[PDB]
């Protein structure tokens, strides 16, 4: 309700006038530090190649992961990929797929 | 008076670090929030990375999380931004930049604007493989009102600067922003228009600073 | 993720002029939209905050003006030094500007100046010649610029700059420099540039002919 020496616990953002504190709408936005942020921030919505490890809450964003066979990276934040099934001739499997690589072959 | 000197860019090579020092003085870094924010070549802005010691929150953005780190030094009073694996995309003019916040007010009782209220000069970063090159230095020889200047040639990285006279001369100048050559190396010029009566007798020194290669030149312009 | 646009990415507008830039957020933003003045080689500057908020120090001439999704920033009695980028930004959210909107300052028209510069003594010895063409003080920033080395049209071989609209008078100045290797220059005499401007009435044409002629 009052920011607590000039901020805004977790969980709220801070009013214009900076005398109110105001608690973000579950499931619709978030903070996470103690803040004077004038609004929350959006949650981050899993895509059609994700799931949804965890929820957003009002405390924490939506974590979000690649779905079992496929990855992403820095560069393919659109869509998950496919792992490979396997190393091509003269290679072989050292590093599994996970929701973050493909596999790994030398 | 509030001022923000940043500090350390520069050429470097793909794949590569580089730090950028942002040296606040007039203010408490502590209770604002301080703001990177680049800018490519002849292009617009885009905020790169923040960071609020009052609260310990750091945000960047995305085609820079994972790279880019900020940080801050209260004791020394400034920010930092450790960049990592550059690409030649990450080639801009880096700005720092405080952004009143209201912590900003219930600390030192500041104005806020909830935006970036002052912004530090910047530092250009340049990434690409290929070698730094000073410039040659020639002149451009004039001959009612007559033109004269110099053509500082064959450089990189940029920047380069000029003046006239030590400085003396900002009248009718105008510097040229540089052209990229085939070489590969940029050149520009700077020109002057002075009374066609005092080319006789008056000495007229083109100053060319290149920071990148430890070049200074003085070069005098007369009429051949 | 937002997106600002603004409107229009560039425009025209004589001194005293109402000028009036508008920028559309695509998310709401309540009133958490800045505007900045960045002029060549200065750092951005921030004219109005919050959205209506004018931020110290800056001229009364500038006015922010929305709330939502539309805003619209107004320069007021438009000055030559006025000459600008001008960026609307979401503050609060990710930082966001936009696109940029370029404003330049409309005068009359103004015929440059033309100068022809030979090559150094110096630059010759470093096996390249230099021949640069000088156009100072101009407006529009419309030009042609041609070169004629014994009155033939060189075609790949010149690079023009220009500089940023002055501060005080609103023109222009435009550099051509002509590229030649030593050995290509000395197999010809004359060395004309051919400017042609709205504010010349037939093309001035200025030349040296190799040798001090």
């Amino acid at each position: 309700s009052s920011p607590s020496e000039g901020l805004c616990p977790p969980g709220h953002h801070i009013s214009e006038d900076g005398r109110d504190c105001i608690s973000c709408k579950y499931g619709q936005d978030y903070s996470t530090h103690w803040n004077d942020l004038l609004f929350c921030l959006r949650c981050t919505r899993c895509d059609s190649g994700e799931v949804e490890l965890s929820p957003c809450t009002t405390t924490r964003n939506t974590v979000c992961q690649c779905e079992e066979g496929t990855f992403r990276e820095e560069d393919s934040p659109e869509m998950c990929r496919k792992c490979r099934t396997g190393c091509p001739r003269g290679m072989v499997k050292v590093g599994d797929c996970t929701p973050w690589s493909d596999i790994e072959c030398v | 008076e509030v001022q923000l000197v940043e500090s350390g860019g520069g050429l470097v090579q793909p794949g590569g670090s580089l730090r950028l020092s942002c040296a606040a003085s007039g203010f408490s870094i502590y209770s604002y929030s301080i703001h990177w924010v680049r800018q490519a070549p002849g292009k617009g802005l885009e905020w790169v990375a923040s960071i609020s010691p009052y609260s310990g929150y750091t945000s960047y953005a995305d085609s820079v999380k994972g790279r880019f780190t900020i940080s801050a030094d209260t004791s020394k009073n400034t920010a930092y931004l450790q960049m990592n694996s550059l690409r030649a995309e990450d080639t801009a003019v880096y700005y720092c930049s405080r952004y009143s916040s209201y912590y900003s007010y219930y600390y030192s009782s500041s104005s806020y604007s909830y935006a970036m209220d002052y912004w530090g000069q910047g530092t250009l970063v340049t990434v690409s493989s290929a070698s730094t090159k000073g410039p040659s230095v020639f002149p451009l020889a004039p001959s009612g009102t007559a033109a004269l200047g110099c053509l500082v040639k064959d450089y990189f990285p940029e920047p380069v600067t000029v003046s006239w006279n030590s400085g003396a001369l900002t009248s009718g100048v105008h510097t040229f922003p540089a052209v990229l050559q085939s070489s590969g190396l940029y050149s520009l010029s700077s020109v002057v228009t002075v009374p066609s009566s005092s080319l006789g007798t008056q000495t007229y020194i083109c100053n060319v600073n290149h920071k990148p290669s430890n070049t200074k030149v003085d070069k005098k312009v007369e009429p051949k | 993720d937002i997106q600002m646009t603004q409107s229009p990415s560039s425009l025209s507008a004589s001194v005293g002029d109402r000028v009036t830039i508008t920028c559309r957020a695509s998310q709401d933003v309540n009133t958490a939209v800045a505007w900045y003045q960045q002029k060549p080689g200065k750092a951005p500057k921030l004219l109005i905050y919050a959205a209506s908020y004018l931020y110290s120090g800056v001229p009364s001439r500038f006015s922010g003006s929305g709330s939502g999704t539309d805003f619209t920033l107004t320069i007021s009695s438009l000055q030559p030094e006025d000459f600008a980028t001008y960026y609307c930004q979401s503050s609060s959210s990710p930082y966001t500007f936009g696109q940029g909107t370029k404003v330049e300052i409309k005068r009359t028209v103004a015929a440059p100046s033309v100068f022809i510069f030979p090559p150094s003594d110096e630059q010759l010895k470093s096996g390249t010649a230099s021949v640069v063409c000088l156009l100072n003080n101009f407006y529009p920033r419309e030009a042609k610029v041609q070169w004629k080395v014994d009155n033939a049209l060189q075609s790949g071989n010149s690079q023009e700059s220009v500089t940023e609209q002055d501060s005080k008078d609103s023109t222009y100045s435009l550099s051509s420099t002509l590229t030649l290797s030593k050995a290509d220059y000395e197999k010809h005499k004359v060395y004309a540039c051919e400017v042609t401007h709205q504010g010349l009435s037939s093309p001035v044409t200025k030349s040296f002919n190799r040798g001090e002629c």
